[PDB]
RNA sequence: UGAGUAACGAUAAAGAGGGUGAGAAUCCCUCUCGCCGUAAGCCCAAGGGUUCCUACGCAAUGGUCGUCAGCGUAGGGUUAGGCGGGACCUAAGGUGAAGCCGAAAGGCGUAGCCGAAGGGCAGCCGGUUAAUAUUCCGGCCCUUCCCGCAGGUGCGAUGG
RNA sequence: GAGCCGGUAGCGGGCGUGGAUCCCUGGAUGUCCGAAUGGGGGAACCCGGCCGGCGGGAACGCCGGUCACCGCGCUUUUUGCGCGGGGGGAACCUGGGGAACUGAAACAUCUCAGUACCCAGAGGAGAGGAAAGAGAAAUCGACUCCCUGAGUAGCGGCGAGCGAAAGGGGACCAGCCUAAACCGUCCGGCUUGUCCGGGCGGGGUCGUGGGGCCCUCGGACACCGAAUCCCCAGCCUAGCCGAAGCUGUUGGGAAGCAGCGCCAGAGAGGGUGAAAGCCCCGUAGGCGAAAGGUGGGGGGAUAGGUGAGGGUACCCGAGUACCCCGUGGUUCGUGGAGCCAUGGGGGAAUCUGGGCGGACCACCGCCUAAGGCUAAGUACUCCGGGUGACCGAUAGCGCACCAGUACCGUGAGGGAAAGGUGAAAAGAACCCCGGGAGGGGAGUGAAAUAGAGCCUGAAACCGUGGGCUUACAAGCAGUCAC
């Protein structure tokens, strides 16, 4: 429980290190590790292939899990902290001034 | 989701229920005996089926 | 043991031997020792059947007093031990 | 609780070789009786069973890395089907 | 440090050719030689618990070496109405209704119950697997139990 | 309220806003062993009765149900049926038993100590508890716990040692039910009775003595009130809301430095590539339960309870009080030895009774024994939470780690060692020597003497290279001079 955090799968700004200011959508979020993948961090896995099945398996540069505290959600501006206003039924996150 | 549907059909299996469910499990335990055999020979099974079934049997048992 | 209407165990209380005057002094030697309750069997009738009581010598009478109260009592039923019991 | 006696067919050269005769053989519940084996294999493949042999298989004790362990025991059983008939299911 | 020292675990003993292999005194085969043979051979009981068999493999285990292995990984392997034990009996002992004893815990104890390498009980010869076999198969042979029949008789028990 | 199919990646294959995983509550299912409970037994196995079912099913097997012993009560003995016991729990508690070392500078009384330990039992506590009290005040007023009283009064081979109570200050606060006289009724017995007894109901509970019965008061609606009962508040077992920053600059990476600015009932603390009130998780303040648990705190009801006078002497806990013998408790070791308790012997009384105020006696006081129950204040920490001039892997629990393990012991029982790459796995493709291991290059990284039991990486110890020195020398290995 409570492992949950900032945004889910959507647009986000990177206030990290080697990718500060960068922007992208989050294509995965690993709560078990409190990190998310965007489109930013990319390292070279010279590795032949991960699992013995399939001959070729790639030098893939794929995106490295980014620590969830180095990414802020964003909407009609520069990404604000998340408030939560409950509607007349449910509840959804209003940014520092707008919806969604 | 699967639950929802399957479960209703069981107090629905109340037309001869107690008897019917019994009959039902019997076939269900068998459908799964088929699987455990097919999985045993290996190339002829794709997992989940077996657990989804095991679990069905159970709730159904109720 | 103690058992019956008696109600008396066996107390372990020491016996200390001494050498003395009382008009000059009095000195010692001391050891634990167990005092037993003088204890006898009591046989009695009570309707059919006999019935014994492993009682202390003190309350031997209490037992007869009990058979007297038993006359006012409704008993039988092949109750050898059972009488004693239902015999309060 | 009847398809629960027979667990799985045992796959071995030795087990296949038994197919020649009416001798089919498979893993069964460890607490299973030759008699309850019969009435089960019978009503699960519709065939008269004439004879049942059973035996336990002490599970081999393996170990992965520093962690030492044990595989589970099983009771293997070999059914003899009435002259003629056969279990197509095993015949693969 | 002693120190490349003592030791490498029975003085039954070795040699060679061929093969394998990255590597061979040390693994495989062959020939020669030697040792045991009331055993150093075979079979069963206890104990031991996969060490059995096969494939792959040598870092460590092996007092050297190691391609080998009782070692690592993996797969296979133990079939019974008659063999052994149990659904039979009782021994010493144990336990223990009844009964007795004991400050508590407990101690004793008839019947009974438990307790065997003793009593009782139906399988022999041969084949087959890498690996089981009075267990699978072949031949020949037998026991108990239930049902029915036919024949026979007072049948009937933890009691005598 | 977005992910999910534990630690645990991979092969393979699935699930989720038709609201999954996950968390809280309740229910279901729950193999065999264990109090172990049909019987057996070398726990985790073996064998069986009765009833119903499953298969061709009578032989066989399986499934569902059921069958231990013991106490108490209905059961007329009967055989039944019904409620209860059994076993476990770290410490704490009470009761039955109960040491020695050691101290006394030996040792026996004495001490250690009614401790250690064994046993039974109690339970969230346990024990104790409404005066046959204390003790000198013509005073106090259940019990328990703390302070004090006091190292006093005492006890003591007057050695070593041991060591009270009343009184005062606090915590807490609460009182009750029976036995008996007498009355009614059910049953038994027998020397039928105006009875004996057993059970059940009324009645009654005290020390200004109370109660019973009789007569007078009027005998009353009222008055008090639970420690039992009901509901509610509250609380616990999941959660939720929550203020305020952005730019530049050094850097592998800013949370640093600089610029300007913002919240604060919040500048506790943790994290994010380094040093952050304003990025994340929080914190202040506040919000929350369908279900289980708890719950006089508040509220309500029932049980229960409450008066005066006069007369009669019925009753007022028995092998008991009481004295004696043997002991234990107390500060009290036989001491002038009382008090409380009690193994043996003798053995009363019912208020004109009986106990006590340290032998005894008198006087004067206090108190009502031989039936029972009772909350809180107290003790403990298995468990959850909070906090530290507590530890930081030879410390801290034996265990930070897959430890009561590995290993040792027949067994009781003994009992270890072992934590750290990196911000990230980016964990080193591919080539090169090699059978492999392991190297060299390539590549990732801020860093690879961070390269995988990998942070730092000390000392002993082993080694290559370099400088100076040594084969006519006499030695605590240094020291002084050249
Ligand atoms: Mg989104
Ligand atoms: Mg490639
Ligand atoms: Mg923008
Ligand atoms: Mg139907
Ligand atoms: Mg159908
Ligand atoms: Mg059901
Ligand atoms: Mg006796
Ligand atoms: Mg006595
Ligand atoms: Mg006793
Ligand atoms: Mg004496
Ligand atoms: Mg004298
Ligand atoms: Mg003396
Ligand atoms: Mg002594
Ligand atoms: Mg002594
Ligand atoms: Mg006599
Ligand atoms: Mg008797
Ligand atoms: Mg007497
Ligand atoms: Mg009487
Ligand atoms: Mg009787
Ligand atoms: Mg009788
Ligand atoms: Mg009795
Ligand atoms: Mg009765
Ligand atoms: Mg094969
Ligand atoms: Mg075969
Ligand atoms: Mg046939
Ligand atoms: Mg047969
Ligand atoms: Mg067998
Ligand atoms: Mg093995
Ligand atoms: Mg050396
Ligand atoms: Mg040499
Ligand atoms: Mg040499
Ligand atoms: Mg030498
Ligand atoms: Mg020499
Ligand atoms: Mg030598
Ligand atoms: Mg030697
Ligand atoms: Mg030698
Ligand atoms: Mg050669
Ligand atoms: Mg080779
Ligand atoms: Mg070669
Ligand atoms: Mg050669
Ligand atoms: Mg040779
Ligand atoms: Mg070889
Ligand atoms: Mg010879
Ligand atoms: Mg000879
Ligand atoms: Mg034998
Ligand atoms: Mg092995
Ligand atoms: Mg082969
Ligand atoms: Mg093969
Ligand atoms: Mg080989
Ligand atoms: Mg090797
Ligand atoms: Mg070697
Ligand atoms: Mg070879
Ligand atoms: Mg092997
Ligand atoms: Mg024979
Ligand atoms: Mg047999
Ligand atoms: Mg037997
Ligand atoms: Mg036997
Ligand atoms: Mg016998
Ligand atoms: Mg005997
Ligand atoms: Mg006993
Ligand atoms: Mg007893
Ligand atoms: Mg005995
Ligand atoms: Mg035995
Ligand atoms: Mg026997
Ligand atoms: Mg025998
Ligand atoms: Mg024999
Ligand atoms: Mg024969
Ligand atoms: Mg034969
Ligand atoms: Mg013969
Ligand atoms: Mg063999
Ligand atoms: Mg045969
Ligand atoms: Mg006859
Ligand atoms: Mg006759
Ligand atoms: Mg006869
Ligand atoms: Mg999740
Ligand atoms: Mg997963
Ligand atoms: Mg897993
Ligand atoms: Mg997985
Ligand atoms: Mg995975
Ligand atoms: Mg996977
Ligand atoms: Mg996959
Ligand atoms: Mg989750
Ligand atoms: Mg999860
Ligand atoms: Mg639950
Ligand atoms: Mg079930
Ligand atoms: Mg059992
Ligand atoms: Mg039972
Ligand atoms: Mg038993
Ligand atoms: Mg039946
Ligand atoms: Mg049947
Ligand atoms: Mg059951
Ligand atoms: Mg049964
Ligand atoms: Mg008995
Ligand atoms: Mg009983
Ligand atoms: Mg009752
Ligand atoms: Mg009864
Ligand atoms: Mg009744
Ligand atoms: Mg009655
Ligand atoms: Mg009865
Ligand atoms: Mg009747
Ligand atoms: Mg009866
Ligand atoms: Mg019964
Ligand atoms: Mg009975
Ligand atoms: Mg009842
Ligand atoms: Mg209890
Ligand atoms: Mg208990
Ligand atoms: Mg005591
Ligand atoms: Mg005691
Ligand atoms: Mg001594
Ligand atoms: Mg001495
Ligand atoms: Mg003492
Ligand atoms: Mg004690
Ligand atoms: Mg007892
Ligand atoms: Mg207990
Ligand atoms: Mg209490
Ligand atoms: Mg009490
Ligand atoms: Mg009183
Ligand atoms: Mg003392
Ligand atoms: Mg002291
Ligand atoms: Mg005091
Ligand atoms: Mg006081
Ligand atoms: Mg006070
Ligand atoms: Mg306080
Ligand atoms: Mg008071
Ligand atoms: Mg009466
Ligand atoms: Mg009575
Ligand atoms: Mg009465
Ligand atoms: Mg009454
Ligand atoms: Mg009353
Ligand atoms: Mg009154
Ligand atoms: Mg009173
Ligand atoms: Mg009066
Ligand atoms: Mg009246
Ligand atoms: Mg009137
Ligand atoms: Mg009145
Ligand atoms: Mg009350
Ligand atoms: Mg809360
Ligand atoms: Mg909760
Ligand atoms: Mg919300
Ligand atoms: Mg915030
Ligand atoms: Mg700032
Ligand atoms: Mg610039
Ligand atoms: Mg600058
Ligand atoms: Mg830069
Ligand atoms: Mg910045
Ligand atoms: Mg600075
Ligand atoms: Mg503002
Ligand atoms: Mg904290
Ligand atoms: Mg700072
Ligand atoms: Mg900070
Ligand atoms: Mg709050
Ligand atoms: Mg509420
Ligand atoms: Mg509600
Ligand atoms: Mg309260
Ligand atoms: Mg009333
Ligand atoms: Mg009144
Ligand atoms: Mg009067
Ligand atoms: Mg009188
Ligand atoms: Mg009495
Ligand atoms: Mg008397
Ligand atoms: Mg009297
Ligand atoms: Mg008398
Ligand atoms: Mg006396
Ligand atoms: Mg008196
Ligand atoms: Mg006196
Ligand atoms: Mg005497
Ligand atoms: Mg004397
Ligand atoms: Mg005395
Ligand atoms: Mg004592
Ligand atoms: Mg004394
Ligand atoms: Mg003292
Ligand atoms: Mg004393
Ligand atoms: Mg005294
Ligand atoms: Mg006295
Ligand atoms: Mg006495
Ligand atoms: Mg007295
Ligand atoms: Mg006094
Ligand atoms: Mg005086
Ligand atoms: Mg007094
Ligand atoms: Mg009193
Ligand atoms: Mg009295
Ligand atoms: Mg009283
Ligand atoms: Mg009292
Ligand atoms: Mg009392
Ligand atoms: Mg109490
Ligand atoms: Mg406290
Ligand atoms: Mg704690
Ligand atoms: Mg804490
Ligand atoms: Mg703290
Ligand atoms: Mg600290
Ligand atoms: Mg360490
Ligand atoms: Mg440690
Ligand atoms: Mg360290
Ligand atoms: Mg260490
Ligand atoms: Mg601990
Ligand atoms: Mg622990
Ligand atoms: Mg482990
Ligand atoms: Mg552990
Ligand atoms: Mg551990
Ligand atoms: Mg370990
Ligand atoms: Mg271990
Ligand atoms: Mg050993
Ligand atoms: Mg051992
Ligand atoms: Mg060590
Ligand atoms: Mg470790
Ligand atoms: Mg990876
Ligand atoms: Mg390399
Ligand atoms: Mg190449
Ligand atoms: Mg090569
Ligand atoms: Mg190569
Ligand atoms: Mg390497
Ligand atoms: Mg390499
Ligand atoms: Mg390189
Ligand atoms: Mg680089
Ligand atoms: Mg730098
Ligand atoms: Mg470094
Ligand atoms: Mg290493
Ligand atoms: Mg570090
Ligand atoms: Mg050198
Ligand atoms: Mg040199
Ligand atoms: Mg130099
Ligand atoms: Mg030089
Ligand atoms: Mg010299
Ligand atoms: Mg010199």
């Amino acid at each position: 429980r409570v492992k949950m955090h900032v945004k889910k799968g959507d647009t986000v700004l990177v206030a990290s290190g080697k990718y500060k200011g960068r922007v992208g959508k989050v294509k995965e979020v690993l709560p078990k590790k409190y990190a998310v993948i965007v489109e930013g961090v990319n390292i070279v896995k010279k590795a032949v292939r991960v699992s013995p099945k399939y001959p070729q398996g790639g030098f893939i540069e794929k995106e490295a899990p980014l620590h969830a505290s180095k990414v802020r959600p964003i909407c009609p501006a520069c990404g604000k902290p998340t408030r939560v206003r409950k509607k007349f039924l449910e509840n959804g996150k209003k940014i520092r001034v707008c919806a969604k | 989701m699967k639950l929802s549907e399957v479960r209703k059909q069981l107090e629905e299996a109340r037309k001869l229920s107690p008897v019917e469910l019994e009959k039902l499990v019997r076939e269900k335990k068998r459908e799964l005996m088929e699987l455990r055999f097919q999985a045993s020979i290996g190339q002829l099974s794709q997992n989940h089926k077996i657990r989804d079934l095991k679990r069905q049997i159970a709730r159904l048992l109720t | 043991s103690g058992k019956r209407p008696i109600v008396a165990n066996s107390i372990q209380r020491r016996g200390k031997a001494k050498r003395e005057g009382g008009v000059g002094k009095k000195t010692t030697g001391i050891s634990k020792r167990r005092q037993y309750p003088n204890l006898q069997k009591v046989r009695v009738r009570v309707a059919g059947q006999e019935i014994t009581f492993r009682v202390a010598a003190s309350h031997i009478p209490k037992v007869y007093e009990l058979v007297e109260r038993a006359k006012g009592l409704r008993l039988e039923g092949l109750s050898p031990k059972e009488i004693k019991k239902e015999l309060l | 609780t009847a398809y629960d006696v027979i667990l799985a067919p045992v796959l071995s050269e030795k087990a296949y070789a038994g197919f020649a005769e009416g001798k089919y053989t498979f893993w069964v519940h460890p607490k299973a009786t030759k008699t309850e084996i019969k009435n089960a294999v019978e009503t699960a493949f519709k065939v008269k069973v004439v004879k049942v042999n059973t035996l336990h298989v002490r599970g081999k004790k393996k170990r992965l890395g520093r962690y030492l362990g044990k595989r589970p025991d099983r009771k293997k059983a070999i059914v003899q089907v009435a002259p003629g008939q056969k279990i197509e299911a095993l015949e693969g």
